[PDB]
RNA sequence: CGGGAGGCAGCAGUUAGGAAUCUUCCGCAAUGGGCGCAAGCCUGACGGAGCGACGCCGCUUGGAGGAAGAAGCCCUUCGGGGUGUAAACUCCUGAACCCGGGACGAAACCCCCGACGAGGGGACUGACGGUACCGGGGUAAUAGCGCCGGCCAACUCCGUGCCAGCA
């Protein structure tokens, strides 16, 4: 008796799994408790259709992390802080780094998917990273004026 | 001039005022002349407002401006009302 | 080259000193203040957020079984004794995270009836914040410091030899 799963369980689990059981088991537990459905081709083909959708649909927003790595991974920022020497008077949070970058080139960024703890407050040279999954570290230059 | 208005008490995120008569030049929560009521603007009780209406009448009778947001509340306990 | 400019013991910040003491943040929505008949304008006061076990309070790193008692290490009268139900292992609960929904604080000023009054009715407005909190799903998931001669609660082995050290 071929059936497709939902909630994973013991000795038969992961959703989409297609497994054979004894009809009694199917008819009096799984199907009624809603822990499976019949392996009809009716459903069996609509399962492949759920995968072929979600699976490749998700590699759109993986190829879209690279459609934005291939542009900022190299490009430089340069930030005009009013400092004195090595130390700065104010700081430089993301609300600026994400911001400046947007109006310096036209690029929107989440100030949250960065890679920053403390807000710099220190003149020099850095390159922090970005997110999600496989990543893009953006390149930034502090300054004076 | 001399006034009727609200002075914070309570805690953070727990507003809790006392209706009170005072010189305007005082600091918000400073020394006041006299207490006449209290008021919980979260109404977390059957008593979320009280007023010695008797007295409220006195201070008005001898010249005293209440705040906008104070006036509301003395009206709402019928101090102005004349039958 | 005749003369000019400045006074953070206001908010935040730099420097110096020192054992040592924070953000160049958000908002006038709430309260309070100034001017204005009013609409409203200003308010680093205030209402909030950020940083620090600095303190007080609450909460977690698991619950129930489980050997006449694994190994490892320590003692030993070499029979054993100790860590110790502790662990392994078995079920059962489900901090974090995940998806959804999401405030109270805000009813006045102002507009209509009455009279711009007493009284009645009607509308705008939330920085914190998609944050608390509610509902569904959901992984066994940080421990360290001080002391064990008497005062003073907790003893045995080795090392050391008025040295090294403790107080």
């Amino acid at each position: 008796m071929k059936v497709i799963l939902l909630e994973p369980l013991e000795n038969l689990g992961d959703v989409g799994q297609v497994v054979d059981v004894k009809p009694g088991y199917a008819r009096n537990y799984l199907l009624p408790r809603g822990l499976a459905v019949l392996a009809t081709e009716s459903n069996l083909k609509a399962l492949e259709a759920r995968i072929r959708a979600q699976a490749k649909r998700l590699a759109e927003r993986k190829a879209e992390a690279e459609r934005l790595k291939e542009i900022l991974e190299n490009l430089t920022l340069t930030i005009p802080v009013r400092a004195g020497e090595t130390k700065i008077y104010g700081s430089v949070t993301a609300k600026d780094i994400a911001e400046a970058l947007s109006r310096q080139h036209g690029v929107t960024i989440d100030p949250k998917r960065l890679a920053l703890e403390k807000p710099i407050k220190e003149l020099g040279e850095y390159v922090l990273t970005y997110k999600p999954h496989p990543e893009v570290p953006i390149q930034l230059k502090v300054s004076v004026v | 001039m001399v006034k009727i208005r609200l002075a914070r008490f309570g805690s953070k995120h727990n507003p809790h005022y006392r209706i009170v008569v005072t010189d305007a030049r005082r600091k918000r929560d400073g020394k006041y002349i006299e207490k006449i009521g209290y008021y919980d603007p979260r109404k977390t009780t059957p008593d979320w407002l009280k007023v010695d209406v008797e007295r409220a009448r006195y201070w008005l009778s001898v010249g005293a401006q209440p705040t906008d947001t104070a006036r509301r509340l003395l009206r709402q306990a019928g101090v102005f009302r004349q039958e």
